[PDB]
RNA sequence: CGCGACCUCAGAUCAGACGUGGCGACCCGCUGAAUUUAAGCAUAUUAGUCAGCGGAGGAGAAGAAACUAACCAGGAUUCCCUCAGUAACGGCGAGUGAACAGGGAAGAGCCCAGCGCCGAAUCCCCGCCCCGCGGCGGGGCGCGGGACAUGUGGCGUACGGAA
C-alpha cells in the first residue's frame, strides 16, 4: 500500500531467489587461487612474459568511444605478410594471430 | 567423381527415379523390424560427410520411428488446472524424430557410442533414419588418433545428452543475436545466471 | 505356525538368540555406559510384525 | 531336387561348437570349505544327548545347515574310523543343525564316545 | 463392526521380508516390493522423500568394498609390490 | 610352539597341508573339550590354533597364486584373478600407448613449428 | 511353405521390381550383355587383372 | 541337379571385449503443475520452478561466426563489474525483462566429407624370435587369414589448396 508520495517501485523477488543466493565468501580465497595459479605459470615459462603472446593495436567500434586504442585479439595475417612473418611461425615466436581480422584503413 | 553425382541424385527427390527408389525402400524398411542393423550404408555420401569410415568397429542401424505429434499423456480429459494447460491433442515434442531414432539406437546399443544419422525415407505413419554407431573399444578405433576422442568417458551416451548434430538444433544454442538465450552452458545454464542473486561480500 | 518356511525359521532364531541379558563383567569395563539390554522382546508385546 | 513334404519351415540344426576358451576365468578352483573338520563343529554332551548314546548306540553332533545326509555319514566315516547305520538331522530353534548318527550294531557308540572324549 | 469386531479376523498377511532391502515390504499378490521394487532392475527412490533416501544411501551402510577404494585411491591405487623386506 | 610364516614360507606344499591336517584335528579335540568343559588352558588355545590355520592357509594360497602368476607371466590371455583390478572405469582407460600415439599430420606440424624459446626487451 | 519373413520380402520385392512402372533410369540396367560377348570380355579381361597380394 | 562366388538373413556354452546397476552437491537432454500475486478471476504471475524420466565427469555444457556492429570498426567459448531494473513484453495491470560496446580472469587452436594426386601405398586377427611385460607395446620373420575399390592411408579444408 502507498503511503504519502513514495517512490512507485517493482522489487524482483517473487521467485525462490533464497534458493539461488550466490554468496562472495569465496573471495579472497578464489584471488588467492588465481594468484598462485599465475606465479606457477610465470615460474613455467621462465623466459616468456608473465602477460603472455603481443597483442596488436585496436580501436573501438561504437562511436560511443572512437577514440579509445586497446589490445587487439590478435595480429593480423596482412599485417604479418607486410612485416613478413610466417603466421605459424608467430604462434611459436609469441605473436597473436587471429584470422578473422579485416584491414579497411 | 562418384560421390558428387551421388549428392547431385539424391537432391533431386522429386524426380521419378528417386520417388519410386524412396518408395520401394519405404516399403522394403517398414517391411522389417523397428530397429534393425543395416551392414551397409543406404547413402554412402551422406554417411561419409557424417563420418561414417569403411572399417571395422563401425556399425549402421535403421530405426523406424511412428511420426505424428505428441498428445499429452494423461487420462481422456482430466488435465487440471488453469485452462492454459488444457491443450492436449495439439502438442508437439521438443526434440525431432531423428533425435527420438538416435536415443533409441543408443539405447538399444549400450556399448556402441551414436555419431551421427540421417533420413532414408518416409511413410504417413513412420519415418525411417540409420544412425552410425562405433564401437569404442576396437582396436582399429582406439589405436586411430583422430576417432579415438569416443573412446574417452566423456562422450558416453551423446544422444541422451543431446551433443549429436540431430540433439544439437533441438538445444536452441548458437552465436548472435537471433537467440540471445543458451548463451551460457545451455539454456538452463543462462537462466541460473539471471535469476542468481549476487550478494558481494561489501555489497 | 509349524509350517514355516527355512528364511523364517532362521530369522526367528537370530531374534531368539538375539534376546538374551548382557553378561555382568560387561559392566566392568573401564569405559562403560550400558545398564541394561534395553532391546529385549518379550513375545507378548511388541510383536514383531513379521 | 528336394521336395517339402510339410509346409512348416523348421530352422535347419546348424553346427555348434563347444567352449575352447583361451584362457581360464580363475586361475585355481576355490578350496573346498565344507571338509571333514569344517562341517562337524561339535557333539553333544546334554543328559538326552548321553541317555540316547547308551540306549540307541548312536551318537549326537551339531553339524553345519548346509550338509547333507551323505555329507554326515561320510564325514563321520572318515573322522572316527566307524561305519553309520544311519542319519537323522534336525534344525534346531537356534541355527545349528542337529545330527542323530545310528551306528551299526558291531561298534559300541559307548565306546566311541569314550574314544572321542564325551561322556 | 467396522472397528473392534472387524480386527479380530487379520488372519492372512499381504507383505513379506523382501530379499533385496531386506524391508518387510514384498507384495505377494503384486509380486512387487514398493520399497526399492525388487522386480524392477533399478532401485526405487524418489526427491520427495528426503528422508526416505537418506536412510538407505551410500553410507548408511558397512560399505566394505568403497571403504578400501578409498584406501587405495589415497595411497596411489598401485598394485603388484611390496615393502622392502627385513 | 608358535608357527611362524619364517618357517612356513620354505616349507613343501605336502608339508603345509600334514601341518593342516594337525591343526584341524586339534582344533576339533579343542572343541570337544570346549563343550565337555576343559580348562582355560584348554579354551585359549582355540584362538592359537585359529591363527595357525589362518596363517597355514594364507601362506599356501600366496605361494600357490604366486607360482599361477609366474607360470602367467608372459603370456597375453591370463585369468581375470591374476589380471590387475584398479578400478572399472581406469581399467577401460587408452592402452598409455595409444594416447602418445599422434597422427601424420600433427608430428609434422610440431617438427616444422615447435614451441621457441624467447625473450624480450633486450 | 509359409517361408520366413526376409525370404518372402525378398521374393515380393522381385514382385513389386516387375509390377511397378519402373523409370528408365533403372530400367537400363535391364539390358544385360549376351553370354558370349560377357565370355570374351572376361577373357580380355583376365590378361589386366590386378596384382593380388 | 549339383557345385562354386556374391547380396540379404539366422543358430551358437564359437575366440576375444564391451553396456546394464549405485551415488547424484555441481552439469546436460526431455516432461512438467498448483498453492501465491493480480486485494475476485479466466491471459498473465508463481514458472522451464517443485515433482517425474534418462545420461557422465572431476568438473559438465559451450566453443573457434551462416557473429557483433554501421563505427577511423571489433573478432572462439566461459566467468565478474557495468550496460540495467534499460530497450522491450504484459486484462500495457500486477508484474516480467535481455543484448551490444567498455574494463578485467583466462586465452590455443584445429580436424574430415567433397574436390583432386599417389600400384590399398591402409587397417584388424593368428603363428615364431628378441626387449619388456601390475594402465599388453616396438621390431623382424610368416605365398597365414580377414576388412577395404559400395573407398582405408599420405598431401590437403576456406586463414585458400594442389601441381
Ligand atoms: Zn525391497
Amino acid at each position: 500500500a502507498p503511503s504519502r508520495n513514495g517512490m512507485i517501485l517493482k522489487p524482483h523477488f517473487h521467485k525462490d531467489w533464497q534458493r539461488r543466493v550466490a554468496t562472495w565468501f569465496n573471495q579472497p580465497a578464489r584471488k588467492i587461487r588465481r594468484r598462485k595459479a599465475r606465479q606457477a605459470r610465470a615460474r613455467r615459462i621462465a623466459p616468456r612474459p608473465a602477460s603472455g603472446p603481443l597483442r596488436p593495436i585496436v580501436r573501438c567500434p561504437t562511436v560511443r568511444y572512437h577514440t579509445k586504442v586497446r589490445a587487439g585479439r590478435g595480429f593480423s595475417l596482412e599485417e604479418l605478410r607486410v612485416a613478413g612473418i610466417h603466421k605459424k611461425v608467430a604462434r611459436t615466436i609469441g605473436i597473436s594471430v587471429d584470422p578473422r581480422r579485416r584491414n579497411k584503413s | 567423381g562418384a560421390y558428387k553425382y551421388i549428392q547431385e541424385l539424391w537432391r533431386k527427390k522429386q524426380s521419378d527415379v528417386m520417388r519410386f527408389l524412396l518408395r520401394v525402400r519405404c516399403w522394403q524398411y517398414r517391411q522389417l523390424s523397428a530397429l534393425h542393423r543395416a551392414p551397409r550404408p543406404t547413402r554412402p555420401d551422406k554417411a561419409r560427410r557424417l563420418g561414417y569410415k569403411a572399417k571395422q568397429g563401425y556399425v549402421i542401424y535403421r530405426i523406424r520411428v511412428r511420426r505424428g505429434g505428441r498428445k499429452r499423456p494423461v487420462p481422456k480429459g482430466a488435465t487440471y488446472g488453469k485452462p492454459v494447460h488444457h491443450g492436449v491433442n495439439q502438442l508437439k515434442f521438443a526434440r525431432s524424430l531423428q533425435s527420438v531414432a538416435e536415443e533409441r539406437a543408443g539405447r538399444h546399443c549400450g556399448a556402441l557410442r551414436v555419431l551421427n544419422s540421417y533420413w532414408v525415407g518416409e511413410d504417413s505413419t513412420y519415418k525411417f533414419f540409420e544412425v552410425i554407431l562405433i564401437d569404442p573399444f576396437h582396436k582399429a578405433i582406439r589405436r586411430n588418433p583422430d576417432t579415438q576422442w569416443i573412446t574417452k568417458p566423456v562422450h558416453k551416451h551423446r544422444e541422451m545428452r543431446g551433443l549429436t548434430s540431430a540433439g544439437r538444433k533441438s538445444r536452441g544454442l548458437g552465436k548472435g543475436h537471433k537467440f540471445h538465450h543458451t548463451i551460457g552452458g545451455s539454456r538452463r545454464a543462462a537462466w541460473r545466471r539471471r535469476n542468481t542473486l549476487q550478494l558481494h561480500r561489501y555489497r | 505356525s509349524s509350517h514355516k518356511t527355512f528364511r523364517i525359521k532362521r530369522f526367528l532364531a537370530k531374534k531368539q538368540k538375539q534376546n538374551r541379558p548382557i553378561p555382568q563383567w560387561i559392566r566392568m569395563k573401564t569405559g562403560n555406559k550400558i545398564r541394561y539390554n534395553s532391546k529385549r522382546r518379550h513375545w507378548r508385546r511388541t510383536k514383531l510384525g513379521l | 531336387k528336394k521336395i517339402r513334404t510339410s509346409p512348416t519351415f523348421r530352422r535347419p540344426k546348424t553346427l555348434r561348437l563347444r567352449r575352447q576358451p583361451k584362457y581360464p576365468r580363475k586361475s585355481a578352483p576355490r578350496r573346498n570349505k565344507l571338509d571333514h573338520y569344517a562341517i562337524i563343529k561339535f557333539p553333544l554332551t546334554t543328559e538326552s544327548a548321553m541317555k540316547k548314546i547308551e540306549d540307541n548306540n548312536t551318537l549326537v553332533f551339531i553339524v553345519d545347515v548346509k550338509a547333507n545326509k551323505h555329507q554326515i555319514k561320510q564325514a563321520v566315516k572318515k573322522l572316527y574310523d566307524i561305519d553309520v547305520a544311519k542319519v537323522n538331522t534336525l534344525i534346531r530353534p537356534d541355527g545349528e543343525k542337529k545330527a542323530y548318527v545310528r551306528l551299526a550294531p558291531d561298534y559300541d557308540a559307548l565306546d566311541v564316545a569314550n574314544k572321542i572324549g564325551i561322556i | 463392526t467396522k472397528g473392534t469386531s472387524s480386527f479380530g479376523k487379520r488372519r492372512n498377511k499381504t507383505h513379506t521380508l523382501c530379499r533385496r532391502c531386506g524391508s518387510k515390504a514384498y507384495h505377494l499378490q503384486k509380486s512387487t516390493c514398493g520399497k526399492c521394487g525388487y522386480p524392477a532392475k533399478r532401485k526405487r527412490k524418489y526427491n520427495w522423500s528426503a528422508k526416505a533416501k537418506r536412510r538407505n544411501t551410500t553410507g548408511t551402510g558397512r560399505m566394505r568394498h568403497l571403504k578400501i577404494v578409498y584406501r587405495r585411491f589415497r595411497h596411489g591405487f598401485r598394485e603388484g609390490t611390496t615393502p622392502k623386506p627385513k | 610352539a608358535k608357527i611362524k610364516a619364517r618357517d612356513l614360507r620354505g616349507k613343501k606344499k605336502e608339508e603345509l597341508l600334514k601341518q593342516l591336517d594337525d591343526l584341524k584335528v586339534e582344533l576339533s579335540q579343542l572343541r570337544v573339550a570346549k563343550v565337555t568343559g576343559g580348562a582355560a588352558s584348554k579354551l585359549s588355545k582355540i584362538r592359537v590354533v585359529r591363527k595357525s590355520i589362518a596363517r597355514v592357509l594364507t601362506v599356501i594360497n600366496q605361494t600357490q597364486k604366486e607360482n599361477l602368476r609366474k607360470f602367467y607371466k608372459g603370456k597375453k590371455y591370463k585369468p581375470l584373478d591374476l589380471r590387475p583390478k584398479k578400478t572399472r572405469a581406469m581399467r577401460r582407460r587408452l592402452n598409455k600407448h595409444e594416447e602418445s600415439l599422434k597422427t601424420k599430420k600433427q608430428q609434422r606440424k610440431e617438427r616444422l613449428y615447435p614451441l621457441r624459446k624467447y625473450a624480450v626487451k633486450a | 511353405v509359409k517361408w520366413p519373413r526376409y525370404i518372402r520380402l525378398q521374393r515380393q520385392r522381385a514382385i513389386l521390381y516387375k509390377r511397378l512402372k519402373v523409370p528408365p533410369a533403372i530400367n537400363q540396367f535391364t539390358q544385360v550383355l549376351d553370354r558370349q560377348t560377357a565370355t570374351q570380355l572376361l577373357k580380355l579381361a583376365h590378361k589386366y587383372r590386378p596384382e593380388t597380394k
